């Protein structure tokens, strides 16, 4: 809950947009995943979007799908995800970490029991990819009772009552979609209305891979950009030279974050 | 929403936010269509004059010999296309057109919904893409060639088990991206509301015709109606008009695969736990961690690790009973229908049949009037059943 | 004999003396059965409740676009088994049983009469042997596996062209030897009397239903009924109730094979001369010396160098007209029915269809109500039509 | 017509049964066919049954079917059959020769035109294998006008009126069947009744290969036995050593004919 308010106040303060990386927890093995996450923070990461690997990624394109399979082959479970989440909170206590989830993994152990384990480990927000606003009530009441921000998606085709509901129930940031589709590295009235309704900071989402999209987003009114596949593609690409991987990752993040001045 | 999305705790709309207005468009379209007399009229004309309906209710002459069981079959195998599948798809293509849509995405496991999706798109003029798992493409290939000759595109999903789950997934992934132009013609009474209600309503003629037919032949209603259950459409099409006649039991048959005890089966409703996937809250087969499990069946149209929600509800309140049948028991009922009645059934429908034989031969002196929904023909299956030698 | 064996000069009983009492037994059996109300009643019950009849009469929505032609199809493809074949075989198996017989010999070319002979033998409990030419066994194999799974025996005739002529021959050779126990279930309205009359009478429901149906939909009788002609059964089943309504023309379509002019075709009635073979005097394809000729067609159910006698007679007095269609023209009408109407027709029925399209597109402003007998489905054909790429 | 009366009078005379071989005209080539026919007459043949090769042998088993194909490969037509029939009548003017035919070959050139060519060449009888008694009228009126004996088959399942019709219309000999089936080399009230009706000499037909069947037949009341496949099988067997063929044929015929004393 608060680490976001913190970040958005200090960012508004030094007048810049936010830069939030995405990585799947455990790809391409736990040991190198933790180092990728430290190098991402090192190079420029304002907050973190993290994935817990699901079997059936309903809203994900192929880079993330293969990432999930690399994780699964490395033997990563939901429990290894929570135990590595506490080790990186143990050394980076400022950074907002948000979890991007699928509903079966939240629901599995008891919904409320999920939120409690998040709280316990140091997690700030939970985005459940497949629970629409009209189904959120069990999930949003249980994250509020455990002081985890409920993140909701605002789609390009959103209407009056939906922007109102997302503004009321959301916290942390409003996940603002770029396009229709599933997560892939390829190809204003809403931001205005969201602010009119007092919806928390619009971070823009699918398909940013280019720095000029970041600048563009911030310039448009988006409090930052989220980039996912773009980053995972460098993990995939450099799986054979870990050194060069961490090195190319660094470079990518600092450039991407540099683009956030506006 | 104008209609309820829950069958007790089961159901819902567990989709990405972006598809919700689309589901909402469809429910409105459905409610409008159902009252539109002009919709009803041409749904009817194409069911009768094009699909070939009423389907017949056949009495079994030879398989019940030396038993007090009378066994009628409902012949959805005599339906244009070769399966029950065709009744729903005609209503839904008509809904797609009423809503100015022009592409059709669909997913297929036995190939029968794919083929039925290609035949209605060619008739009503809609372009059509179909996802089908790479293992089902091999073990069900007659249905592949049939789709491509009608001009549909089938796309081979190699991910996961390369089976219907994996086709459902790629099908929903594309519709999120295409929902403007494209309708998603869902395979069964499963997934997101309004699809559980639409597929049932567009398949209840099956049981409205059986009830009428049996009453004319027997002057009384059956003792039990039996149907196999992969996602749930033929079963609910059959059960639906019978639900308020408490005297009529309703049995549903799930794939026992290599035997429940091996892990290799497809029996969610009776050997899985409630989960959330493919837009619903329904019994599911999953690991301890909530990762969805790969199922197994000898039959591609039944190889699916969840079950549609209304079945989950009718089980729970105790109005329908669900049972399973092994691969081997379904092969035995196939071989027996062929050789003593001269009807090749689909390996899917053989699971329902094999239970009715088990009911008969376990208590041979029990006087019982049964009805099995023979949902399709075994033409897609003859090459496969014949390499089991 | 109690009935006439000649349709003008065509017909007769050109058999070995030893089979004559057998043909005489059958004609008596037939006359008895036709007046037996108890025979009529259960022929009916199995046609309705087991075969699935009345078959539908479908209006074509898309292929007639921008033409004044209305085109209905008669859907014998929706008949249990997948072809018109099944109506005759049920009456004849019942005749076999009425006469205390217990084996059934039959011959098959497209495999559809073989399959229908196996399904009725399994239903009514008769043992069954089927001769089928080795080339048709390959190019029509879906129908082979279907026969063996129903417990019938199919025997591969390699002699001659290894096609229906060669199967007819081995089938008559065995029946001469077995006529005591075995009935010979002849494929078409061809061969020795009484078979030309029995096959027609056991197939005239096809046209009695079309006449009724068109009159209900259009309030008037067709301008023409079209049907393809290999031996003659579907055509005469269709033509029979229409013959005294002089306003209704009747067209019959023979295989043009690679083109009449190549020699490679199967068009006896219009490009052969009267001969005597297979128990009849009918037009035939033969050398100058009277040696019977091998025919050709892309379709196994039409690959046959003679034609049944009543067709030979209706041609001669000018009450029916006969035309041909090339391989290529039948492939074109297959591809077009699939893609614009979502019905895969048999390559046999495509020859009839391809003529109706030719009639339509040659004179597009001619106002004409046509009816094509869609006699079977194209399921046996999909592997073959798809290696023509 | 008469050569039969002749044979049956001289055979009745010297009290013995008749022995009639069968061969397909032209198998295995014209030249060797004519020599087989001379050796058959040489070794003991009382009369001759000859086949003109048809494409579709409706009443024939495999030995004869393959014989037909050997003939066809040797290039034998109906015209080469008639021209070789006159060359063997030109050197054996006593022997009754009967032609065993299929109806399409009779019917082809005009039925009456067929009978005339037979007469012209020196043929005594024509057996049409596929025209039953009730269809014979065109064929039996045209052979009578050209003094060729109409031969009819009497089947094991023959009744009152049939034995009467066969007795009335037949001439030459009555072809008396041994069994049901088609011609193959494997496995009294009628003879009495035929004689009561005054039907010409019953020669017994399908499936004689053993001398004791000949003796048996004659003893039973049959004026002789016809043997076909049995002989063709030696043509087939010895196609490679023509010498040994003619030699084994000879032996076979004399033995078979020896068996005719009764
Ligand atoms: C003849 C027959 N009967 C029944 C079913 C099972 O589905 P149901 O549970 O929906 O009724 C199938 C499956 N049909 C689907 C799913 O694999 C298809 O895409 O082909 C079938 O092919
Ligand atoms: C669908 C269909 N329609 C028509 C015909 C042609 O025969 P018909 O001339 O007798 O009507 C066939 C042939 N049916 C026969 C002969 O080859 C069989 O044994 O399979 C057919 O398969
Ligand atoms: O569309 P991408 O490729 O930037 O990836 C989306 C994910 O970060 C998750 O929100
Ligand atoms: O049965 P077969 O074998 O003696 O041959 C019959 C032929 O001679 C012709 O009459
Ligand atoms: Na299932
Ligand atoms: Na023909």
């Amino acid at each position: 809950m608060e680490r976001y308010e913190n970040l958005f106040a200090q960012l508004n303060d030094r007048r810049e947009g936010a830069f939030v990386p995405f990585v799947t927890l455990g790809d391409p093995g736990i040991e190198q995943s933790l180092k990728i996450i430290d190098t991402l923070i090192d190079a420029g990461a304002d907050a973190l979007e993290l994935g817990v690997p699901f079997s059936d990624p309903l809203a994900d394109g192929p880079t993330i799908q293969n990432a999930n399979l690399r994780a699964f082959a490395a033997g990563v479970t939901p429990a290894q995800c929570f135990e590595m989440l506490a080790l990186i909170r143990e050394k980076h206590p400022t950074i907002p970490i948000g979890l991007l989830m699928y509903a079966n993994l939240v629901f599995n152990n008891g919904i409320d029991a999920f939120y409690a384990r998040c709280e316990q480990v140091g997690v700030d927000s939970v985005l459940v990819a497949d629970v629409p606003v009209e189904e959120s009530a069990p999930f949003r009441q249980a994250a509020l009772r455990h002081n985890i921000a409920p993140i909701f998606i605002c789609p390009p085709n959103a209407d009056d009552d939906l922007l109102r509901q997302v503004a009321s129930y959301g916290r942390g940031y409003t996940y603002l979609l770029s396009r229709s589709g599933v997560t892939g590295a390829e190809n204003h009235h809403l931001i205005e209305k969201l602010k009119e309704y007092h919806a928390a900071p619009a971070l823009q989402g699918f398909g940013i891979s280019s720095p000029e999209q970041v600048s563009a987003a911030v310039r448009a009114g988006a409090a930052g950009a989220i980039s996912g596949s773009a980053i995972v593609k460098i993990i995939e690409k450099n799986l054979a030279s870990p050194k060069q991987m961490l090195a190319e990752l660094r470079s990518f993040v600092s450039a991407m974050k540099a683009a956030s001045r506006a | 929403t104008l209609l309820n999305p829950y069958f007790g705790e089961f159901g819902g709309m567990y989709v990405p936010q972006i598809l919700m207005p689309a589901l909402n468009q469809l429910e409105e379209a459905f409610v409008r269509a159902q009252k539109d007399p002009e919709f009803q009229a041409q749904f009817a004309d194409l069911l009768k004059n094009y699909a070939g309906r009423p389907t017949a209710l056949t009495k079994c002459q030879n398989i019940t010999a030396g038993t007090r069981t009378t066994l009628y079959l409902k012949r959805e195998d005599l339906l244009h296309g070769g399966a029950h599948t065709t009744n729903q798809v005609l209503g839904q293509a008509l809904l797609a057109k009423r809503m100015g849509k022009s592409e059709i995405i669909a997913e297929t496991g036995a190939g029968q919904h794919g083929v039925a999706s290609a035949l209605a798109s060619a008739l009503l003029g809609l372009k059509c893409r179909i996802y089908m798992g790479a293992k089902d493409v091999e073990r069900q290939s007659p249905n592949v060639f049939r789709m491509r000759l009608m001009g549909a595109e089938v796309i081979p999903v190699h991910s996961g088990s390369a089976t219907l789950k994996d086709a459902c997934n790629e099908a929903l992934r594309d519709w999120s991206g295409s929902y403007e132009t494209a309708h998603y013609m869902l395979g069964t009474a499963a997934g997101p509301h309004p699809y559980p209600t639409i597929v049932r309503e567009f398949q209840r003629m099956i049981g409205e015709e059986t009830k009428a037919q049996i009453l004319d032949k027997e002057g009384r209603l059956p003792d039990a109606v039996i149907a196999c259950v992969g996602g749930g459409s033929n079963a609910i099409g059959m059960f639906a008009d019978f639900i308020n006649d408490t005297s009529v039991g309703l049995i549903g048959v799930e794939p026992g695969g290599h035997g429940i005890e091996t892990g290799e089966h497809g029996a969610p409703l009776k050997h899985g736990r409630v989960g959330i996937y493919f837009g619903m809250k329904a019994p599911m087969m999953q690991t301890a961690d909530g990762q969805i499990e790969e199922s197994y069946s000898i039959s591609a149209g039944l190889d699916f690790p969840s079950v549609g929600p209304q079945h989950a509800y009718l089980n729970s309140i105790g109005r329908a009973d669900y049972v399973s049948i092994t691969d081997d028991e379904a092969l035995e009922a196939f071989k027996t229908l062929c050789r003593h009645e001269g009807i090749i059934p689909a390996l899917e429908s053989s699971h329902a049949l094999a239970h009715a034989l088990k009911m008969m031969r376990e208590q041979p002196e029990k006087e019982q009037l049964l009805v099995v929904n023979l949902s399709g023909r075994g033409d897609k299956d003859i090459f496969t059943v014949h390499d089991i030698l």
